[PDB]
């Protein structure tokens, strides 16, 4: 089912590559930087889990 | 920013064609990628003497295979 | 291995395994595994002696290296096939010279 | 930010001298790059990688390193399973994702100065104590990894072997050599011809036993510095100040380069000629033997002979008791490679033995090093230097030594740069000579 | 190699995005 | 005084000397003075140093029929290889000369002398109270020194391939060096040329434009130079006059209003130009060569249209056979 | 020959020894300003 | 070569390593908007 | 070895005459005042 | 003959150096 995974694999980059933009911009304008944005704690804690799906699955997948 | 969306494109395409058309070949007399050695006879079509070359270049080029 | 002490006694000792293990039955329960663990000693063996600069000069040590490199080098390429007899009968003749020539060093 | 408090933009980084909060942001981010670059090349190379052919054929500057620690190599340099190679690179990437993220955090939202948020982390460049405290921890940590190498050496798997009784590949060291006799006294050897300084390292087990010391020396270093404080003679010299620290780092880092330039180019032990490609000295060396055997094979005896140049066709007798190859190769009679040394007899090569003792791998491999003798171009036009458009390569062994050298060269300049600006800064006139009172203006006039 | 530049453009142009948006919304640059 | 040392130390450091000897001078002076003495002698009387013991002895000495042009100190042989080969290690004195000792002796004391010099310029500048970057600028030659003398032979594993030091020896070196590594087509050298010319170039303009503009303190009969009084706090040369000059000659935008901006750029161009060469050599010493475009052109018939670089590729291929 | 060997050692050792202490003793203290 | 579960990301695996250089370039653009303050 | 027989005079005159001509002018200048 | 001229010419160079370094008239200020 590597295709099922491979879509989830690319879903890492897609979500990462935006957080690549989002995190700095979150710090760009200090107004409501840490005030308005908890999305880091919302995205990051969800982002780290998107790493574990990679290997542990592929170890069984491939 | 007025005609500089016009001049450049129409002009730059000209240079694109003279290569593509190969018009530059017979204009500047460069050899064509297949044209060096007519027949086989591998040797330098070296132009030699004066008051000739206009006629002599027209021997080397005459064969052309 | 279990190599200890000086080079001499152990050098002789390893030949007791080397010259023996050359020709055994292939159809025994394990010749390979026996030949496997026996040649692993070479690894253990010839690593520590590579470190000696002294014996790196004289023949009798570099003789053994010629033997070791001859024998073991077969086992990375295709260890399954047994050696050619010409390579097997050309060894002992090296060992036979060695321990004599080896003894030639001490009592020179 | 701006130049008003500071200096100009093109140099603008050194605006950070007094801001530590920003300073960590720099390094952690920068370290993030280095890590990220590491894994990138790994995957980049792994995609274009061909496991069947040799490594140096591939133009491969990294996987050999990972392999050299004995992962996925197999005997024969087989390069068995690539998956360990894959795991290494990707992990560094994921590691970088954390780093730069932090590097950004200190770059912006992190406090602009650390003297407050954490006094422990707080430091002043001019302070000769709390800084030296830091120098301990790294020197401890950097000493940990050195041991952590040996953890690979003595325990987990085993490191790659240059010299095995055959195949020259994989061994787990049992007894590392340690004592000041062959270690401290080791570096005491001459740098020059025939004795490498650190570049000899005949035995593998030298480095392991050696790193043990560097392992246990550095751990002392931290414990030394953590529990100590600079002495008088230290304080009188060294110009404690923000720049100089960077200046010293360069000089050390520079001289490291020239050393690293030296290993890759010469030492066969650490970098196996097998998958790093043959060393320059070995190249012409092995080629000289393949000519030897091919002619000795067929109806010719080259042992006692003269050449058109007069030295003999192949073999000569050195001023030393050992006998060597002729030709240009004679300039390298010092080289001892994994294949050559056994062919060598007590004094020099044993000719009678040379004919008989050839192996299936040796002759093949020794001839395989004939095609690749380090040479090539920037567009990779290869073959012998003026050989025309055949066998196009540049052996990776040649790249590193070139690369790191050029960099190592600059860092000499860099060292010699900042050391100027560091001391002059401390001396106070770095800002330009003072027009009010010129130091030269009033002096005894010669 | 048909999409080599495709993805490259995506990431290559992504860098400027940071500078663009920041400058656009006039953030602490 | 209060002590001999503390007084002596004060004398070395002291600036009153007609020649400043810093602590680097403690190495520099004896080594160079030892290099020169063992040089000029060895240059004048050198036994016919042998490069290859196979028997061609080479006489680069001055006593044997050699003009300054042809005379040079032969480098060490290949038989000696790269081994450290001091006097005492060699068996006999004449043995130490016949194998090319004096070469290996000079370059060590020279280099190790050249380095300490690079610092001696520094530790004076520090004691006159002046911004000390000269030692950076001086790295450029010293880079080249180590490159051609010390480094490049390491790439060859023998000092024989090192530069024979002499006016003909040097020419022999390049040409042979050109044979193997094709240095001309190498980019780093191709910058070094720019680095040298633009140095010489700028050396002319910045030399010219300021001489062009001289506030005149002199009569026409009198020399123009003498009007400058050592220690004038007047500006001897108009920038406003010379600015517009170069500013009119080409467009006014590029004229480099600021001398402090100019003179730096004046000293950056040659230096950085030279560093690349000493990198270009070290890139060669490891056999990483200049890209030689060869058979870049071919017809459909497999014939070789034979672009220029091949001519060079042949000439080099010509030389290498000649050398051996 | 052999006597020369030790001689060069002694002489070279001397300068280099004389050399380091110059910096190891108060070198920055020697300068126009502080 | 590249694992089969991962078999295709062509451009990404083709160019990772160039982007580190791009950071140096970014610095100038990030100076360009700032404009050499 | 064999040589241009007269080539030596070349150097001498080329050394001395330009040299001397600089001295004579100089010694004069020294006498000024 | 041949050589002995070069050493002579080269000698006066040195005899100029040592001579030109120490014996130059100091260019005093003002
Ligand atoms: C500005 C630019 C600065 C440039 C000037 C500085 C250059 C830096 C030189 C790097 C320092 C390390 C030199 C080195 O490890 O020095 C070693 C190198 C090459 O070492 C060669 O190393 C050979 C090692 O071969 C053998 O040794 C290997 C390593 O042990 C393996 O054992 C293998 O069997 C085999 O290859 C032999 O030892 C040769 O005798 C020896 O010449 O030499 C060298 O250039 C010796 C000369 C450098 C000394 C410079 C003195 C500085 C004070
Ligand atoms: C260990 C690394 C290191 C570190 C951390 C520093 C740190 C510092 N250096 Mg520095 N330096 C170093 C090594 C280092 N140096 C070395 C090795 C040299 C010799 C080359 C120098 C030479 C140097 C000078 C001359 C100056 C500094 C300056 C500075 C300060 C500001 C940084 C700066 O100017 O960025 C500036 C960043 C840029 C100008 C952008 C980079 C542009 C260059 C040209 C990149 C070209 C490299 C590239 C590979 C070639 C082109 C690519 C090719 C494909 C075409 C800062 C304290 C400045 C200062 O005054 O210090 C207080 C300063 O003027 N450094
Ligand atoms: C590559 C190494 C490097 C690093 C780590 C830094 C880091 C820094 N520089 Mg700098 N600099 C560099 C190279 C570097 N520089 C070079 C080469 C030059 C010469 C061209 C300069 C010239 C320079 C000047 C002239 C100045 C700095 C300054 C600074 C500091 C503040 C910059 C700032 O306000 O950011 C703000 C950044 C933004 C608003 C946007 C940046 C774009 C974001 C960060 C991209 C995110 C990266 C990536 C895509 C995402 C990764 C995270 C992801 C995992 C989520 C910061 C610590 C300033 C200073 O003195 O410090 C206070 C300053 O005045 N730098
Ligand atoms: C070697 C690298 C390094 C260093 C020295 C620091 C140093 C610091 N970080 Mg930090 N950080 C780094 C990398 C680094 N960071 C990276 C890579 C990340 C991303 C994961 C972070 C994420 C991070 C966060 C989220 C926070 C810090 C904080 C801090 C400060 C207090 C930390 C502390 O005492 O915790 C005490 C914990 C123990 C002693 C255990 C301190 C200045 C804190 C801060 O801003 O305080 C000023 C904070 O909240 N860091
Ligand atoms: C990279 C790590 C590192 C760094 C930066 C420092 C830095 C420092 N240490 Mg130190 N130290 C370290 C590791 C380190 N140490 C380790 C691992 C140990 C072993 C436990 C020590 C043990 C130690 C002691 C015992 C002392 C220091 C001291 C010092 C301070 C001044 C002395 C000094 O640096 O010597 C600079 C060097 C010299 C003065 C003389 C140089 C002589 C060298 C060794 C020549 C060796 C021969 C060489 C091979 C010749 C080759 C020629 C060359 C061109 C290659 C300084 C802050 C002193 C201090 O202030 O502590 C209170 C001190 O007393 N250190
Ligand atoms: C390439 C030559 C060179 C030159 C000209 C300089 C120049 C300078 N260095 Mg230096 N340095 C160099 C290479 C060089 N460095 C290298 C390779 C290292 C190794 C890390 C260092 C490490 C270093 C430190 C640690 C310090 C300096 C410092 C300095 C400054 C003067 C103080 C001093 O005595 O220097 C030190 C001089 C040396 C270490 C001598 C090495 C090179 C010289 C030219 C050779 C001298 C003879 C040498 C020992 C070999 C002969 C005997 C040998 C056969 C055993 C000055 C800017 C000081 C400074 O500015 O701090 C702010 C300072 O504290 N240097
Ligand atoms: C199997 C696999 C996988 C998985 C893996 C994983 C699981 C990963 C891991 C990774 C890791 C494991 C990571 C983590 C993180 C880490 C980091 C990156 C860290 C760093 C940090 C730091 C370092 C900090 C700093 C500091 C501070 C702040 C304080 C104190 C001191 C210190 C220094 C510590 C993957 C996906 C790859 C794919 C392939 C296969
Ligand atoms: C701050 C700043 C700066 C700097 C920057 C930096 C330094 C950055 C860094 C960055 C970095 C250092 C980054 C890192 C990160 C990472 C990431 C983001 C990653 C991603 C990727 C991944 C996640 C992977 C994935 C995968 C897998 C897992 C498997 C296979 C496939 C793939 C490969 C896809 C500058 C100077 C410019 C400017 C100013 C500010
Ligand atoms: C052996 C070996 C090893 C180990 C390692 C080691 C043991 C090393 C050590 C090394 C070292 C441990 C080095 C040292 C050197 C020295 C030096 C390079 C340092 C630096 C410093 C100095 C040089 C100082 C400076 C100065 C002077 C000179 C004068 C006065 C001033 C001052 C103080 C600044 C291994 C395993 C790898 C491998 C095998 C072999
Ligand atoms: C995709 C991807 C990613 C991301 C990446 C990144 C984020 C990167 C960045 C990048 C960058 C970082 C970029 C930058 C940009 C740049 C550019 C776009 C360039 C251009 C250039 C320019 C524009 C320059 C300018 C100039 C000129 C032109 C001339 C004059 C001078 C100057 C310098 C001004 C990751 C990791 C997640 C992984 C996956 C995939
Ligand atoms: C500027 C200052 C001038 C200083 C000049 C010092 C000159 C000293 C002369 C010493 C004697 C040399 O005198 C000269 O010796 C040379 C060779 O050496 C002899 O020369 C003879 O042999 C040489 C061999 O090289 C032939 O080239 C030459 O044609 C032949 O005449 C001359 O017959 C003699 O005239
Ligand atoms: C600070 C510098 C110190 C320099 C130290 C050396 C100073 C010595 C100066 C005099 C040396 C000139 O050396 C002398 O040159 C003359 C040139 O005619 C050579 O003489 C030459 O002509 C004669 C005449 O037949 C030949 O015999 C001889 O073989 C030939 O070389 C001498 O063989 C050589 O001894
Ligand atoms: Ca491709
Ligand atoms: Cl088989
Ligand atoms: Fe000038």
């Amino acid at each position: 089912m590597t295709i099922l995974f491979q879509l989830a694999l690319a879903a890492l980059v897609i979500l990462s590559f935006v957080m690549v933009i989002g995190v700095p911009v979150a710090y760009a304008s200090p107004q409501d930087w840490d005030r308005s944005k908890q999305l880091i704690f919302l995205g990051s804690g969800l982002w780290i889990a998107l790493v574990l799906v990679v290997g542990v699955l592929n170890f069984f997948v491939v | 920013w007025v005609i500089h969306s016009i001049t450049i494109p129409a002009l730059f395409i000209a240079g694109w064609l003279f290569v593509s058309t190969g018009l530059a070949y017979d204009v500047f007399g460069t050899p064509r990628p297949d044209s060096y050695y007519a027949q086989e006879q591998r040797s330098i079509p070296l132009v030699t003497d004066r008051f000739e070359a206009k006629q002599q270049v027209e021997t080397f080029l005459e064969q052309l295979k | 291995t279990g190599l200890t002490g000086n080079f001499r006694e152990d050098t002789l000792a390893l030949i007791s395994s080397l010259r023996e293990a050359i020709a055994l039955p292939e159809n025994d329960p394990n010749k390979k595994a026996a030949q496997a663990e026996a040649r692993k000693k070479l690894n253990d063996f010839f690593a520590l002696y590579r470190r000696d600069d002294s014996l790196r000069s004289l023949s009798s040590f570099m003789t053994m290296q010629t033997a070791l490199n001859s024998l073991a080098g077969h086992y990375s390429s295709y260890p399954n096939r047994p050696l050619p007899e010409k390579l097997k009968a050309r060894l002992e003749q090296e060992f036979k010279q060695v321990e004599l020539a080896l003894d030639r060093e001490a009592k020179s | 930010d701006q130049e008003s408090s500071g200096f100009a933009w093109w140099a603008g980084n050194a605006r950070l001298i007094n801001l530590s909060g920003k300073l960590l942001g720099a390094h952690v981010a920068h370290a993030g790059l280095i890590v990220f670059w590491a894994g990138a090349m790994t995957l980049f190379e792994l995609a274009h990688f061909i496991p069947e052919k040799p490594m140096y054929e591939q133009g491969l500057i990294l996987i050999p390193h990972i392999a050299t620690l004995g992962w996925g190599v197999g005997p024969g340099g087989e390069v068995v399973d690539t998956f360990p190679f894959f795991v290494v690179g990707v992990v560094h990437l994921i590691s970088s994702a954390v780093l730069g993220f932090g590097g950004v955090y200190h770059a912006i939202r992190g406090p602009e100065t650390l003297e407050e948020y954490s006094s422990f982390f707080g430091y002043d460049w001019k302070d000769k104590n709390k800084m030296t405290t830091i120098l301990g921890f790294h020197l401890i940590v950097l000493g940990i990894g050195a041991l952590l190498l040996v953890a690979k050496a003595m325990f987990f798997g085993g490191l790659y072997d240059t010299w095995a009784p055959g195949g020259g590949d994989v061994r787990v060291i049992t007894n590392p050599t340690l004592d000041p006799r062959v270690i401290f006294g080791y570096l005491l050897k001459s740098p020059f011809g025939g004795e490498g300084w650190i570049v000899s390292v005949n035995n593998l087990e030298d480095v392991v036993g050696g790193h043990i010391w560097i392992g246990l020396i550095c751990i002392a270093g931290g414990i030394w510095h953590i529990l100590t404080t600079p002495f008088g003679w230290a304080r009188r010299a060294f110009i404690w100040s923000g720049e100089a620290y960077l200046s010293y780092s360069l000089g050390a880092l520079s001289m490291m380069g020239f050393i690293a330039t030296c290993f890759v180019w010469f030492n066969n032990t650490v970098y196996p000629s097998e998958f790093y490609g043959p060393t320059g000295p070995e190249a012409s060396q092995a080629q000289a033997m393949t000519f030897l055997i091919r002619d000795q094979k067929l109806g010719a005896n080259v042992g006692s002979a003269q050449g058109p140049t007069g030295l003999g066709k192949y073999l000569m007798r050195s001023p030393t008791g050992e006998i060597i190859f002729g030709g240009e190769t004679m300039r390298f009679w010092d080289f001892r490679g994994p294949w050559l040394e056994p062919l060598r007899g007590p004094n020099g090569l044993d000719l009678n033995k040379i004919k008989n003792d050839i192996q299936p791998w040796q002759e093949r491999r020794a001839a395989e090093y004939m095609t690749h003798a380090p040479l090539g171009s920037l567009n990779s036009v290869g073959g012998v230097a003026t050989e025309i458009n055949s066998v196009n390569f540049v052996s990776p062994r040649s790249w590193l030594a070139t690369s790191h050298f050029v960099l190592a060269f600059f860092f000499l300049v860099g060292h010699l740069w900042h050391a100027g600006r560091a001391r002059a800064a401390a001396a106070g006139f770095e800002k330009g000579i003072d027009r009010e009172s010129e130091p030269v203006l009033s002096m005894p006039s010669l | 190699v048909i999409a080599q530049l495709t993805m490259i453009a995506m990431i290559g142009i992504a860098g400027p995005m940071i500078i663009f948006l920041l400058a656009v919304r006039r953030g602490n640059l | 005084s209060a002590n001999l040392w503390e007084r002596f130390c004060n004398w070395v450091t002291s600036t009153d000397n007609r020649l400043y000897v810093g602590w680097f001078g403690v190495i520099m002076i004896p080594t160079l003075l030892a290099a020169t003495i063992c040089f000029v002698i060895a240059f004048i009387a050198a036994p016919p140093v042998d490069i290859d013991g196979i028997r061609e002895p080479v006489s680069g000495s001055l006593l044997y029929g050699n003009n300054i042009i042809t005379g040079a100190v032969v480098p060490s042989s290949n038989a000696i290889g790269l081994h450290f080969y001091p006097i005492w290690e060699a068996a006999s004195l004449d043995e130490w000369l016949y194998n090319g000792g004096p070469y290996q002796l000079i370059i060590f004391h020279f280099l190790l002398g050249a380095s300490c010099y690079m610092g001696r310029q520094w530790e004076l500048s520090y004691r006159l109270g002046m911004r000390p970057w000269i030692c950076v600028a001086y790295s450029a030659p010293l880079a080249s020194a180590f490159a051609v003398f010390l480094i490049y032979p390491i790439g060859q594993g023998s000092f024989s391939d090192g530069m024979p030091l002499g006016i003909s020896g040097t020419f022999n070196f390049m040409i042979v060096f050109q044979a193997e590594h094709n240095i001309l087509m190498h980019p780093f050298h191709q910058l070094g040329v720019a680095g040298v010319f633009g140095g010489a170039l700028f050396c002319a303009m910045h030399g010219s434009l300021v001489t062009s503009s001289l506030i005149r303190e002199t009569t026409e009969t009198e020399s123009a130079n003498y009007g400058y009084k050592f220690g004038q706090e007047e500006e001897t040369y108009n920038i406003v006059a010379a600015h517009g000059y170069f500013g009119r000659l080409i467009f006014q935008y590029a004229s480099f209003n600021n001398s402090r901006s100019l003179h730096f750029f004046l000293a950056a161009w040659p230096v950085v130009g030279v560093w690349f060469t000493a990198l270009g050599i070290s890139t060669m010493a490891f056999n990483l060569n200049g890209f030689n475009f060869n058979h870049s052109v071919i017809d459909a018939k497999g014939n070789v249209i034979n672009t220029w670089a091949d001519i060079i590729n042949r000439a080099n291929l010509g030389m290498e056979v000649m050398h051996e | 020959m052999e006597t020369l060997k030790i001689t060069v050692y002694i002489v070279v050792t001397f300068f280099v020894l004389l050399f380091v202490f110059g910096f190891l003793s108060g070198d920055p203290a020697r300068n126009p300003k502080r | 070569k590249l694992p089969e579960a991962y078999a295709i990301f062509d451009p990404l695996v083709d160019v990772l390593p160039v982007i580190p250089v791009l950071f140096l370039a970014l610095a100038f653009v990030w100076q360009a908007a700032v404009g050499f303050r | 070895m064999e040589v241009n027989q007269l080539g030596l005079i070349a150097t001498a005159l080329f050394v001395l005459v330009p040299s001397v001509f600089l001295i004579i002018l100089y010694v004069q200048t020294e006498s000024q005042q | 003959m041949e050589t002995i001229t070069y050493v002579f010419i080269f000698a006066c160079i040195i005899a100029l150096f040592f001579f030109a370094i120490f014996f130059r008239e100091p260019p005093r200020i003002t």
